[PDB]
């Protein structure tokens, strides 16, 4: 349950 | 079903000083609904989709017109924000969520959702920008515009079936966006500069030449009507995006007459708020007619819209509010025109 | 009963010195905020809208200190946030909504209690653009934060994880409104005085008619900032949309020499008291003469770092004494004269 | 170090390093000493384009302000990168001492 | 596209826009029509023209398939621009005097 | 192509295109050939010394030197730019052949 | 050679910490700078890496 990508 | 006169009448009850914009919104909304009823329209010609684009300065009724419209109409209405939106697969948000929220408002009635409205505020914030070396990637921008564009052009959208549990049975009901109405708004700050260059050729130098002063600068008020798609593209929008929004409702800056009405005519007007504030404090507040005119002149100068009014009133009553609780036996407070300018301080009845 | 603004200002006066206008604004807002909190039902057809505050002042004026003092006296939840850490949605830095989460913690996750809360966003001038122009690149740590804060200030529903995002996939995120939350955005706008001068100090040419002040008659930042208007802020880098949400603009004056002398001794946690306590636990008594305090104020004013300058002047004067004082024995009192600040003399010592 | 939201290391990472020394004992780290070397490498370029952002030099100074003065800073346990939807260890830098250093080049000319 | 920064991504985006309309069909997309506007403005942006002509001459472009959070390099669809017809438009006001 | 640190473009993109032609088979790319066009544009023609910076010209030649000579090159997976991300595969250009072609204008006058 | 000597006395039982002295090679083109490094890597047991400062 990893988090979404962040720029 | 609703008539434009009815729409404008309901809007006028809550909005002040946007006669032309209200007309455009009413006409566009009515025509859009008439288009949905007569899908075939007994003709080979297909009517262009009328999606409104609201352009106006701060504190002019953009975010208010949308809310008032929702109150009147019965169809679903969702108020999104472009700032939250981001490119797909990022932490911020997704564009598909808009339809999801729309269905929740419509009780998951796909038939009703396809007939709903959608208001996107702060659309100017997703304007295209030049690449930054330090930033990893520019997600809140062009990418979001393309997602909204594919949503506006008309495409099926998959919505989970109420999110019953981890596994929702993968129903992924399809929602069509071809019949949905979009109202994209935002104060395109800096657009007046782009428009000015395009339509202003400067001034001459001779005797016969017409010299133009700063008062003739032709600022955003009366300068946003001349806007063309080329100016928006320079601001950062996509050309195809503009073509999807033919209707361009422009909101002019609020005049002193409109501001004075806002001070007293609304049910939750600024003057009524302070009166209630004083009333629960055992005091009665009275605003003179001259004072309201002075407040509007100061607020207009600030170029902050109707929100400026609170700044002027707060400053005038700052000292009074600070020492009114300590003062005893005071039943009424009167604000004269001088109080707004600061030369005098507000008469207090000690009866 | 309800605390009146006079009572609130007195508690602020104990720790703050000289900021009368700013103290009034905060006192009035807190009183109005409590009035709204009590009259939550509002049995009338009127919605009492909030007025956000914007604190502007030089360094060492008392902005952050005012917020800290306020927290001590605030029954409702109060949190202090830094705008530097915030970033626009979708970026590595942070999410603006985190402030509300920080606020809920203060209220033990009582949404109804948090909604009626106060927030102080410090360093608000550091999320500003460089010019009036919209932008040239994505200003994540800048206008992007301002664009994100608009909805937070005006009023909206923000999502918040109650305990942990990883405990459950959705975790039934809490929805908390902000239409009633009060915001106090405080920043030390640097270069704003220059902007106002260009708009106010006209006729700055070269001829006879032109006025040249030679940095003597020139109005200081404290006097100039008093004439601040939103248009000046737009040029500094703020968004028009962001100022309208902050109608109340309270300004803090530059600290004069007399105010600095008061700061040294009168406040509860005054600088002199701190050094006296440091020596007191060491077995020594520290005495400051009145002449010394006047000298320290003049030196600190030159630094143009606010009241923080005082610490530099005092620490430098007591550096030699603090270094060799523990080695010394039988020393019970230390006296600082006016000459000690200049450096010509050595602080007098008492043995016994 | 760099300003928040950019690819470079954040300013809160300093506290993370401090936690390593204290076996992740926040109470023990809040009373620590910190030495920030090469503090002269973060300086405003006076003669530079107005419309730009000095994330490396000015942003770092802006970010360190609340840290030096004292604030409840968010500290990722590992500290590699900051993620908004991530658990953070709140640390207070009001008692931490900072000793900045750096060979200022060209200061003698300014003086 | 006159910015002249990461032109490869910007020109590639054009192809990506076509695929969305093409329903992510490489065969149908390769038959598409591309219209470029205001081609006169870039003239004086030599780098912009150089990037464009490579796209006009024909090249293979990598477009992410059906969006997605993260996808491997190989998964990217390979479309050829040699088979795509490109139309360049624009008004050349000064050109009349030149003739 | 631009000097590293500038937003225009980087010199590693070349190898990226080469990988695409080899189906991302590194061992098959190292044995490849690369044609670099418009090399004369990089030449300092109207140099006007670059005390501020030289990005489109001398800054590109300096970068290519090791690429041509042969060194491991960090290549992003696909259509990405360099960043702290560690999702980079190393490619060796020691055996790659380079054919730099340019329509040098005014060289005849120099000769 | 000195690098190897410092590695042998990992413990360094003395009140002395040996500090490294870095090298700066200056020379014209086609002189042997890069070549010297490559040759060194052939006979270097300790990890040797080559970096390009332009990137
Ligand atoms: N025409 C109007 N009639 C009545 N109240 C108005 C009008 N225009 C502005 N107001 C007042 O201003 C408030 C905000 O108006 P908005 O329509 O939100 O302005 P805005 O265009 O949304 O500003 P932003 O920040 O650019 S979204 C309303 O709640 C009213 O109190
Ligand atoms: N009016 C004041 N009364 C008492 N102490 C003060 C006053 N102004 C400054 N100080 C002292 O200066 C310290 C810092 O004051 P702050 O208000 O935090 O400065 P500032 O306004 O935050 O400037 P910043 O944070 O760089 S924007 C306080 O902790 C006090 O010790
Ligand atoms: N002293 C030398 N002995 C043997 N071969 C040499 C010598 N100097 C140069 N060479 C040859 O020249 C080639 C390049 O030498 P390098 O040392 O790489 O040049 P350089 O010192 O790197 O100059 P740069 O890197 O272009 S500034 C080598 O591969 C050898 O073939
Ligand atoms: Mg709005
Ligand atoms: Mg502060
Ligand atoms: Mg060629
Ligand atoms: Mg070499």
């Amino acid at each position: 349950e990893n988090y979404a990508l962040a720029a | 079903l609703p008539t434009p006169h009815e729409i404008r009448n309901h809007l006028d009850d809550y909005v002040i000083g946007q006669e032309q914009a209200k007309k455009v919104l009413a006409v566009a909304v009515y025509n859009h609904y008439k288009r949905l009823r007569n899908g075939d329209t007994s003709n080979g010609v297909e009517l262009g989709k009328s999606n409104i684009l609201l352009i106006g300065p701060t504190g002019s009724g953009k975010t208010l017109l949308a809310e008032t419209l929702a109150r009147l109409l019965d169809v679903p209405f969702t108020m999104a924000d472009a700032t939250t939106l981001t490119e797909a697969g990022y932490v911020g948000e997704d564009v598909e969520n808009i339809i999801q929220k729309l269905l929740q408002k419509s009780d998951y009635d796909v038939q009703k959702a396809q007939r709903g409205i959608v208001y996107i505020d702060e659309i100017d914030k997703i304007s295209r920008k030049s690449d930054n070396p330090s930033i990893t990637r520019d997600v809140s921008g062009e990418g979001v515009q393309q997602a909204l564009l594919k949503l506006i052009e008309g495409t099926v959208a998959a919505v989970p079936p109420q999110g019953g549990r981890k596994h929702p049975q993968q129903e992924f009901l399809q929602v069509d966006t071809s019949k949905i109405l979009f109202i994209c708004g935002g104060a395109f700050a800096g657009l007046d500069k782009v428009i000015s260059h395009r339509v202003e050729t400067g001034s001459g130098i001779g005797f016969g030449a017409t010299v133009k002063a700063k008062s003739d600068k032709a600022s955003e008020g009366e300068l946003l009507a001349q806007v063309e798609p080329e100016d928006l593209i320079k601001f950062g929008l996509i050309p195809e995006f503009i073509g999807r929004l033919p209707v361009v409702a422009t909101l002019n800056e609020l005049s002193e007459e409109a501001l004075i009405q806002i001070l007293k005519e609304p049910k939750n007007a600024l003057t009524k708020q302070y009166q209630a504030l004083f009333n629960l404090e055992g005091v009665d507040l009275e605003f003179r007619d001259e004072a309201l005119d002075a407040i509007a002149k100061k607020a207009m100068a600030r170029k902050t819209g109707a929100r400026g009014l609170r700044s002027i009133v707060e400053a005038a009553l700052l000292d009074t509010m600070y020492d009114l609780p300590s003062m005893e036996d005071v039943e009424k407070v009167v604000i004269d025109e001088s109080v707004i300018d600061g030369q005098s301080e507000p008469l207090l009845i000690y009866g």
